[PDB]
């Protein structure tokens, strides 16, 4: 299946950038997506994850004043933003897919609350990398 | 919540079994009926391909040495006939609760 | 365009799941449950398909708890027999015999006590070599007495089986195949749906399928994988073969007092020549049903394979043998003349009796029960066999089948094979282009 | 992982407001009145349900013979009686919840009961059957 | 007949559920271990009779067996053309296309059935 | 120092009495089918778990709920549900009696009327049904031509 | 306490113990502190012969 | 050890090595600041001094 991970660059900290990735070969208006994180020469970290139906949206435990993520079910294209950055932000960020194909919500009869349900992945591309830099 | 590889890292040879661990730190009994462990390995300059998934169930198009093992307690794995195409790093992951967590780093080579 | 909803009531729907069922119309029955109903009930449909999944089905499971709760329920009000592990003192009886039940009788003396605790008694009486153990003349004691101690049976409701119903609760539905040709599983695609079962007879066998129901067509095999050999084979008849057992012994019985309220039924004299109890059947029908057998094994089989039958693997006397209930009572029967045949006017069939009875595997019981004074006759009918798989061949020669499947709940899953709960829900939605009108 | 995306009313959430306002969520009681389902344990498992049968059955009971039946809120022809309290009509509805309107009125509920059983039987059944013939 | 209507269209068994709904008018007239497995059986039954009993009586929908409502049917749930449904679809294909957004339905119901239809009424009764 | 006052119909209050006059006490008399203890039994509801008794309570509890349903249940067969009376469409058969109505309506109970019309029964719970069934749905789906 | 009294049911009545127990001192490698806890003891008791 | 039919009987063997006494460890200072907040809270009430 088709999924690309473009924009590396460098930039000093205080900027504002938007981000692509390009999807095929499945009904997009089903699935969720995550962003994972991996710092040079380290493990990898959880950042942010949209929901199917694009209505749902978590963050890690930084980021939290800073990011945006929305997606384009027309065009199936995601959509990313990373503001104030800081030069130790620097790590791979890629664009993966959560294998089990999650289904509508459900409504309780308990004072309503539409719950979602999630679970991990199956499907990496190959990644990009935008260095924070300072000169 | 918090969970730990154990232990770090080994070479290995051939003609051996293997297995690895990776402990919990709470019990992730889903409500849907079973745990939330998965496996998915990488290698280096490359991008991650998934081990397993349902704890104890293969991967769709992956050779049989690969199947999974444990409860809420801790975890293991459980690979035969060590071959050099299985080299790499091997994480666990959490797939629970928010925020996830990851498994820290396992050096699989063989030895001299 | 302006597309409103109408809400219906009344439409059929499956639902899949399973719940509690009913009684209908002794130990295995009740003197007081429903009565049942005269007239049938049952509807035939159209274009429906479904697989019934066999093996699955825990209507098996749920009639194996509640015969074991009423097996348990019999023997409550029962009398405790603690005081019968005391050493035995014995000698032989060599009396009105034939020589080939030699050595089997025991005749043994020992004390124990009357109502008076001050009180006891000098008691003898005659028993089986087979439920007696050696301790070290020489002094024996029962197989009891190192686990489960043992009780005596109240002797006074019989054992005879009955026709069963099972019945669903209101708003559920069971449903039901139809295929004559059906296989262990697959998607029937005749359908009938009723609310109450046929009557079913829960008798306890070992070996063979006694008094059980009969196939329509032909001689037809069940199991999962038969490539595998860890699953049975189910393997039922077209048509009943006759067999006949009983006891030739002029049988009595004294009675002995224990304490306050408490009488043991020990052994009588027995007056007559003693010969052994034994079975017989015919040869020409059992030899015409084992043809079918062999032909029609071979389709998913090796047409031109050797076919062997052999005596079983061995081991205990409960899977070894085969057990019945004939006249109240237990009896051990080999049929190993039965399986001395390859492929590629009567048999005499000897047997054995207990007095001491151990039920299910479940060690933690022990049941005994006393004798019947007379001669006893019983007639019974054969429908089906169980079967084992043997594995090691050389590619396709030298198949030897063997019986076994020490379990009641094949027994009930051949029974059972054609059913299935479905739940049912009578409320729906669906829209339309009609409007309310206020 | 989970997510929360509440749409509706809360189970008893509108107790705290005034009546008038909180008249409009009196679905979501209903709606949860028999469910929660959805040796000596199953034993009071029996018993609740039972209870929970028996209380439902009553007032249901109730509902039925007056008539007022099947539907919820509706009319009647008992014209009140001022021995009872004396508001001004605005005091209730916009300045009082329920709770202090159930402890102002609980000891004269027998009688308005047995009032309204009274003028549902008389004058409206035998008076329908004076209308049913000429 | 007892759910005789099985193997047929949706429009096809569109006119003859009366006679379904009659005979499903039925069930408990024409009348130790065991007894408590009846006694859970009867529970059981009351339950259910009850329950379905109560999901009418909350809707304007509890005198007849067909009805309608002021709801405009939303296109998420399924998006079939109403031929396409009424004459090459059973009940069950049905059943499995719309399993998922039952509850949100009733939710809907409910509302529709509280507001303006009894606190309109409420207005319209005083002249 | 308990003293009583004012009264009231009160349970069984017209079992002597004319039937025309009778037919309004219906609902005090109709009340009762699931009370008469309308008082501290809960005590004993809860702790009667190990015991065959308080199974049969629950026997007995279960048994007066089916017979309620029962009861509402075949008069919401009929389209009479929710009601306490309902004319119907069934004409009378005079081979029943041919008394005149003043004699029922005035100088007759109704102990002596179950007496009296004991054998007639499902015939005419039989022709009740058609009524609901017959042109009740058939004409009334022949009045449904909008 | 009924799930106390629900767990205790099916298991073994220790009777026969009531006896008399000729006895003596442990000694063997022992703190001086727990002098006096422990204490071998012997008896007489029937077998699952009478 | 079987004492009766269907019954046994659990008696207690032998110990290797020495003949030690159970006990419990805790820390100090700790113990010390929580009765010290318990006697803040206790002096709301009571007598002070
Ligand atoms: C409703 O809802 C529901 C749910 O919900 C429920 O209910 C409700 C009531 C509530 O309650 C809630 O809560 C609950 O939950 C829903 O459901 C859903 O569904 C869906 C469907 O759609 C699903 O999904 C799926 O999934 C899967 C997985 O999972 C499964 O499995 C497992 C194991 O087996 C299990 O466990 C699970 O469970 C499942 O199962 C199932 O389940 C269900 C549920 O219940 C049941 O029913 C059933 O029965 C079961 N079954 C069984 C058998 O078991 C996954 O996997 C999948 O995915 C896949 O598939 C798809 C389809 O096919 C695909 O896609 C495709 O792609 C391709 C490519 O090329 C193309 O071509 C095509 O076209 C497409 N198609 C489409 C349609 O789209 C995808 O992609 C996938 O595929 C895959 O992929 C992969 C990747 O990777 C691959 O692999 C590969 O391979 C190679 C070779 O082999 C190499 O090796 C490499 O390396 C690798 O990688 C593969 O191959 C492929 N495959 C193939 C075959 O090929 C699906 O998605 C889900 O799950 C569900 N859910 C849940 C939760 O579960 C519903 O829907 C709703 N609605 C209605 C109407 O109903
Ligand atoms: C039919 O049906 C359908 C369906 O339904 C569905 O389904 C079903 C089954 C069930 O489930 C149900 O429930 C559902 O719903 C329907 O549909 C529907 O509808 C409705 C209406 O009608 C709707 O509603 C709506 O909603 C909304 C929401 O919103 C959100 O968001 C917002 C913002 O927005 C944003 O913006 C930004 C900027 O621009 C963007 O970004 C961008 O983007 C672009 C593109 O995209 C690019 O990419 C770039 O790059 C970027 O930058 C984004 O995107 C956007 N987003 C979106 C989504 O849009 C805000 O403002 C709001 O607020 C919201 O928010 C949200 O919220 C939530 C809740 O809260 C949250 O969550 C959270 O989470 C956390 C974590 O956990 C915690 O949990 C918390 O607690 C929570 O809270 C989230 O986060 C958030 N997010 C965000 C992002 O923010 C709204 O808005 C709207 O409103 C509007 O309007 C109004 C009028 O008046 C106004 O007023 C206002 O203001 C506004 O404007 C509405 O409400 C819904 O949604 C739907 N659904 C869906 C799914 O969608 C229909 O309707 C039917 N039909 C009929 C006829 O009816
Ligand atoms: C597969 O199915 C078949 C088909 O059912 C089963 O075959 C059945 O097998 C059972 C035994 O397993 C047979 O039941 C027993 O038959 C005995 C035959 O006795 C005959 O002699 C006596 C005189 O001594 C006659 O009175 C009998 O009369 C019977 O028949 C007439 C006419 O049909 C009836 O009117 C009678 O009522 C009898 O039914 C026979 O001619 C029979 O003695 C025995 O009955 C005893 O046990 C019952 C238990 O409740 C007592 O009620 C009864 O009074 C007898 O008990 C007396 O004797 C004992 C001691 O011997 C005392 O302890 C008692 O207090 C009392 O004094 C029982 O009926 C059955 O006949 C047979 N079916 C057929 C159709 O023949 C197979 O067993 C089954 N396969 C397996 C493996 O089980
Ligand atoms: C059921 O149990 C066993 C197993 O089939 C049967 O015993 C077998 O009886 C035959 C017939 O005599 C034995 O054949 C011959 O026996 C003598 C002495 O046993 C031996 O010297 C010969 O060489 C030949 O084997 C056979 O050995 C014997 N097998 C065993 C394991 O004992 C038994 O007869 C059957 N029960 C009844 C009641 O018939
Ligand atoms: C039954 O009990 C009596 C004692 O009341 C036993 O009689 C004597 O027992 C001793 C020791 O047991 C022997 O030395 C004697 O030889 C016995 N004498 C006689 C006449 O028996 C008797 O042995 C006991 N019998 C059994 C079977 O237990
Ligand atoms: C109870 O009885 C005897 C002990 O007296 C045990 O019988 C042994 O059985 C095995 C195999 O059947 C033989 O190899 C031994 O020689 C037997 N021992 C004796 C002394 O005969 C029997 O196993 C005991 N039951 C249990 C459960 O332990
Ligand atoms: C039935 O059992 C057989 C073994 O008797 C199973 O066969 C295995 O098949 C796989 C792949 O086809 C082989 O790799 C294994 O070696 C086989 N097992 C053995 C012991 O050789 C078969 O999967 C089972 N299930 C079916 C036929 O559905
Ligand atoms: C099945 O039965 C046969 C005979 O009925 C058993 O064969 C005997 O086995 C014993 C044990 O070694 C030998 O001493 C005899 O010589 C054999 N006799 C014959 C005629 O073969 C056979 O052992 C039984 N099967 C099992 C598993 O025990
Ligand atoms: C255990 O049984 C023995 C056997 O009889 C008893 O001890 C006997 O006591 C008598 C009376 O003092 C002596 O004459 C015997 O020499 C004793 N025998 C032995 C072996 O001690 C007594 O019932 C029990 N003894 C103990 C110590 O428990
Ligand atoms: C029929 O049963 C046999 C034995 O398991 C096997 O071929 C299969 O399960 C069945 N056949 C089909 C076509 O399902
Ligand atoms: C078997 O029993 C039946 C009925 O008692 C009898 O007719 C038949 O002759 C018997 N056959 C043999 C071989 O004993
Ligand atoms: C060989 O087996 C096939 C079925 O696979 C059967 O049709 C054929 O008759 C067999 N051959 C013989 C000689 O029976
Ligand atoms: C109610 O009416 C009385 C007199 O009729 C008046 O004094 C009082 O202010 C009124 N109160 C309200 C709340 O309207
Ligand atoms: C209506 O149904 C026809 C086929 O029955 C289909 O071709 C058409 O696209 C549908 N149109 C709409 C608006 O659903
Ligand atoms: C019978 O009852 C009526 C009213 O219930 C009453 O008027 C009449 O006096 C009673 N009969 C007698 C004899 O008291
Ligand atoms: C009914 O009244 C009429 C009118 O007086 C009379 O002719 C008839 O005999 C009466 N019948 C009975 C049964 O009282
Ligand atoms: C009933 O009362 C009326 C009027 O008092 C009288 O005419 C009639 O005869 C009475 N009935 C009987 C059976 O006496
Ligand atoms: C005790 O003294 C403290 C400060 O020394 C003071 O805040 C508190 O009010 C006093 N309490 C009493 C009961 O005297």
């Amino acid at each position: 299946v088709q999924l690309v991970e473009s924009g590396g660059g460098v930039v000093q900290p205080g900027k504002s950038v938007r981000l692509s990735c390009v999807v095929s070969d499945f009904p997009f208006s089903k699935y969720p997506m995550y962003w994972v994180r991996q710092a040079p020469g380290k493990g990898l970290e959880w950042v942010a994850a949209i929901s199917g139906d694009a209505w749902h949206v978590v963050y890690s435990n930084s980021v939290q004043g800073r990011f945006l993520v929305s997606r384009d079910n027309v065009k199936n294209t995601l959509y990313l933003e990373m503001n104030s950055l800081k030069i130790e932000d620097t790590a791979v960020y890629r664009c993966a897919r959560m294998f089990q194909e999650s289904g509508p919500p459900r409504l309780d009869r308990w004072s309503g609350r539409n719950y979602y349900y999630y679970s991990g992945m199956d499907v990496w591309g190959q990644g990009t990398t935008v260095t924070v830099s300072s000169a | 919540i918090v969970m730990t590889q154990t232990p770090l890292s080994l070479s290995v040879t051939p003609g051996q079994p293997a297995s690895i661990s990776c402990k919990s730190s709470e019990s992730l009994r889903q409500s849907n009926g079973k745990t939330s462990l998965y496996w998915y390995r990488q290698k280096p300059g490359q991008s991650p391909q998934l081990l397993v998934f349902e704890v104890s169930n293969r991967f769709s198009g992956v050779s049989d040495r690969f199947v999974g093992s444990g409860s809420g307690t801790d975890f293991t794995l459980r690979i035969s006939r060590v071959e050099a195409e299985d080299v790499g790093f091997y994480y666990c992951m959490q797939s629970k609760d928010f925020p996830l967590t990851f498994g820290g780093g396992t050096k699989v080579d063989l030895k001299r | 365009e302006n597309l409103w909803v109408t809400v219906y009531y009344g439409v059929p729907v499956w639902k899949d799941a399973e719940t509690t069922l009913f009684c209908a119309s002794n130990v295995w029955a009740t003197h007081a449950c429903v009565p049942t109903d005269p007239n049938p009930q049952e509807i035939h449909l159209e274009n429906v398909t479904e697989e019934f999944n066999m093996w699955k089905n825990n209507m098996v499971e749920q009639m194996h708890t509640d015969i074991i709760s009423l097996w348990d329920q019999s023997l409550k009000p029962c009398v405790k027999l603690t005081p019968l592990c005391v050493t035995l003192q014995c000698t032989n009886v060599t009396n009105n015999i034939t020589d080939d039940m030699r050595g089997e009788l025991k005749n043994c003396s020992f004390n124990m006590t009357t109502e008076l605790r001050d009180k006891k008694q000098k008691v003898y009486s005659l028993f089986y070599r087979l439920d007696v153990v050696q301790i070290n003349n020489k002094e024996y004691r029962l197989i009891n007495c190192n686990t489960s101690a043992i009780t005596q049976a109240c002797p006074k409701v019989s054992f005879e089986p009955i026709p069963i119903h099972y019945c669903a609760p209101a708003g559920f539905a069971i449903l039901k195949c139809k295929d004559k040709k059906f296989n262990g599983t697959g998607p029937c695609p005749s359908v009938s749906t009723v609310q109450c079962t046929h009557g079913i007879k829960p008798v306890v066998s070992t070996q063979l399928l006694l008094n059980g129901s009969l196939a329509e067509e032909e001689v037809m095999i069940r199991s999962e994988n038969i490539t595998n050999n860890a699953k049975n084979i189910l393997v039922q008849f077209n048509t009943p073969v006759q067999i006949n057992c009983t006891r030739p012994n002029n049988n009595t019985r004294k009675s002995i007092r224990i304490g306050p309220g408490q009488a043991f039924y020990a052994t009588g004299d027995i007056i007559g020549d003693i010969r052994q109890a034994h079975c017989t059947v015919s040869k020409a029908t059992w030899n015409e049903t084992l043809g079918k057998v062999v032909k029609q094994l071979r389709k998913h089989f090796g047409n031109n394979t050797i076919i062997r039958f052999a005596n079983s693997s061995g081991g205990d006397l409960e899977v070894t043998t085969h057990s019945f209930n004939c006249g109240g009572e237990f009896f051990y029967c080999n049929t190993s003349g039965l399986f001395n045949s390859t492929w590629i006017d009567s048999i005499t069939l000897p047997c054995r009796i207990k007095q001491i009875i151990n039920m299910w595997q479940r060690i933690g019981q022990a049941m005994y029960a006393p004798p019947i004074q007379g001669v006893i006759r019983c007639v019974s009918n054969i429908t089906g066999l169980i079967l084992t798989r043997d594995g090691g061949s050389t590619n396709s020669t030298t198949e030897t089948f063997r019986p076994g499947g020490g379990d009641m709940r094949d027994n009930w899953r051949s029974e059972l094979y054609k059913y299935k709960v479905v739940k049912i829900e009578p409320l729906g939605v669906a829209p339309t282009r009609a409007k309310r009108r206020v | 992982a989970v997510g929360i995306g509440a749409v509706f009313l809360g189970f008893l959430g509108a107790a705290g407001s005034t009546m008038g306002a909180a008249s409009m969520t009196l679905t979501v009681q209903a709606r949860n009145l028999l469910s929660g389902i959805v040796t000596v344990w199953g034993i009071k498992q029996l018993q609740a349900r039972v209870l929970a049968v028996e209380r439902y059955l009553r007032d249901q009971q109730l509902l039925g013979i007056w008539g007022c039946s099947g539907k919820l809120i509706c009319t009647t022809n008992v014209p009140w009686n001022s021995s009872w309290s004396n508001r001004n009509l605005s005091e209730i509805w916009d300045n009082m919840t329920w709770l202090q309107w159930d402890k102002e009125i609980s000891n004269y509920t027998q009688i308005i009961y047995g009032l309204l059983e009274e003028s549902q039987n008389q004058q409206e059944k035998n008076e329908q059957d004076l209308l049913a013939l000429d």
